[PDB]
This record gives structure tokens, sequence and C-alpha cells, in this order.
């Protein structure tokens, strides 16, 4: 916790240039998206629903 | 979906502590009901026998 | 419950009755 | 009182999303209302209430021979005494409602008052004898903020889409709005507050200050 005036402000900003700055394709965010989409979450979680709802049929 | 087995088994555990509770509304009223038959029957042996004597 | 406060009241009603009759002890 | 935490308890789960993209959020907010029945039937549990002693080592008190007359029985817990006490207090009828003493109480309690609170008839009945859980709600807590920050990302860039000249001038006015407010508290340092540098408005605040 313990935020304040400052660090709002500059959270803000933060958000902003992160958004506005890839509008125009300056920043390259691929060892974030490296981390939702491409990790195998995407298809060991599918190989768990596989499982699951097998076992949800007995 | 796996919280969700976690707060199901409490339900699969709550179940066999309920049932187990019920058999014991069962077990436990029926010996009062003896007891009163008891009761009444040695009761009404008593006050005959009382009722024998001169005192009533 | 139905039994339980019937055997209740029937149990605290006899002692009252028990204590009178053993006060008819002159006879 | 419920206890203030340092983090996050649960998250709104945004709905702004178009529903015909994104597929299976109505599945999750199913399954979001279902636990919050499957707790609903858990809490209520927790409250139970079970009848198990009217009647049937410190648990086990033998009673004095007066106060085996408004029993019934000569041994038994406390629980008990109390309860069938209050229920020779009850079934004849004895408190004043137009408590009133009987005659055998007057034995039991040793007082010819006749009249006695509840309280001191309760005081001679004395006188007489869960980890992981935290971790599963954190974690689901810190996806659900995961979620609220790709949603707030999809909705500024598709508000990008429609307007975007209403958008851009928003964004270079809290641009120049902002970059003002982190340039207001590099004036004091203790490195250019003691150098006799900004010394030469801090001068009307002198004025100010003086006059004040």
């Amino acid at each position: 916790n313990n935020v304040t005036l400052k660090n709002l402000t500059a959270f803000q900003l933060l958000s902003q240039r992160e958004n506005i700055c890839e509008l125009l394709n300056l920043v390259e965010s691929t060892e974030r998206h490296n981390s939702i989409i491409n990790p195998e979450r995407q298809r060991m979680s599918l190989e768990e629903m596989k499982k699951m709802l097998d076992a949800l049929k007995n | 979906m796996e919280k969700l087995e976690s707060k199901f088994t409490k339900l699969c555990d709550l179940e066999t502590q309920l049932e187990m509770e019920k058999l014991k509304y069962v077990k436990e009223s029926e010996k009062m009901l003896n007891d009163r038959l008891s009761l009444s029957k040695q009761i009404l042996d008593l006050n005959k026998s009382l009722e024998e004597l001169n005192v009533s | 419950v139905k039994e339980s406060e019937k055997m209740l009241n029937d149990r605290l009603s006899l002692s009252k009755q028990i204590l009178d009759l053993n006060k008819s002890l002159e006879e | 009182n419920p206890v203030p935490v340092t983090y996050p308890t649960d998250a709104y789960i945004p709905t702004y999303l178009p529903d015909d993209k994104v597929s299976n959020l109505a599945d999750l907010k199913k399954l979001i209302e279902m636990d919050s029945r499957l707790d609903l039937y858990l809490t209520r549990r927790r409250l139970d209430t079970s009848i198990n002693l009217p009647t049937n080592d410190g648990g086990k008190v033998q009673y004095s021979p007066n106060l085996a007359t408004l029993i019934g029985m000569q041994t038994g817990s406390v629980n008990d005494a109390v309860y069938s006490i209050y229920k020779y207090i009850l079934i004849n009828n004895l408190f004043v409602t137009e408590v009133k003493l009987d005659s055998l109480l007057q034995k039991v309690l040793d007082t010819n008052a006749a009249h006695l609170p509840l309280m001191n008839v309760v005081q001679t009945v004395n006188k007489l004898v869960d980890a992981e859980d935290t971790a599963k709600l954190r974690e689901i807590t810190k996806l659900a903020l995961q979620l609220n920050s790709s949603a707030q990302k999809y909705q500024f860039f598709h508000e990008l889409s429609l307007h975007p000249r209403e958008t851009l001038t928003h964004y270079l006015w809290s641009s120049k709005q902002n970059e003002l407010v982190l340039q207001g508290d590099q004036y004091f340092n203790e490195d250019a507050a003691r150098t006799s540098d900004i010394y030469s408005s801090l001068m009307g605040n002198i004025s100010l200050l003086y006059s004040q």
C-alpha cells in the first residue's frame, strides 16, 4: 500500500504512455505476452479440462 | 473450477455429518420412550402396592 | 423435542408429588 | 467488525467486453454465482443448532439433597441443572407479568424473601453445585485484476478507434498536465535547498509569512 499523489500521477502517465507508444508500434512487449497465451498454460490447462470433463461423467 | 471442488468436498463431508446427527435422534428418543413406558409400569405397581397399605 | 418436553414436565411434576406424598408419613 | 487487510480481497470482473467476441464469460459469471451459493450453505451449517442434552472429571456434578427435589435427578452436568431449574420457574407460572418465589424454592434457596430476581436465582444455582483458502483467494483475485487490466487496455484502444480525435487531444492534455505535477517537488531535496541557488515564488512567500 502507501500510495501518494506522486506515486499515483506517475502511474497514470506510465499507463497512458505504455498505450500511446504502442499505437506508434515503438514498444515491443513480447516478453509480457509470453506469460499469458504463449506459455503451456494455454495447452496444459486444456489438457486438464480434457480429463476433468471425463471425470465428471461418472 | 478448482475452488469449486474444494468447497464441494466440504459438502461431501457435511452430508455424512448431518446423517450421523440424524442417526443420533432415533437411538436417543426411543430410549426416552422406553424409559417412560417402564416408568408408567412401575408407577402403576408402586401406586397399587401403596394403596394396598393403609397410607394412600 | 416434542417427546423430551413431555418427559421433562412429567418428571418435574412427579417430584412435586413425591415430596408431599412423603409428607404423609403419619399413617 | 471485519479486520482491514493490506491486499485486495476481490475484483469487480468487468463486463464492458463485447459478449459476441469473447466467449464463456457468462460461464464465469455462472460459476462465481454458484460458488456464492455453495458457501451460503456452509456458513449456515456452521451456525447449526443441536438439541442433544435436555436431560440425557468435572462435567458431572453431585446435586444436594435439597435441589434434588426441583430436578428429579441427583447427578448430571451443570447445564441440566440450570435448564431444569429454569423449566421449574417457567411451568409453575412464577414470573411477575401482571421472580415470585414458591414454597419449595424457599428451602432450595435458603431465603425467606419470597421474591428474587432470576439473576440471583442462577447465582444460587452456581452456589449449590483453513490456510490454503487464503492463497486460493489471493491467486484468483490476482487474475481478476490482470483481466481487469487487459480489459482496460481493450477499452482504451477501442475508444481510440472510435473518436481518435477526441482521445488524442485528451492524451496530449493529460501529458501536458501530469508532467507538471511530477516536476513540482524537485525544488526541496536538501542539496539544492542550502546552496543559495533557489533563494535568489519563494520571495513573495516570505512577504505573506512575515505579514502572517
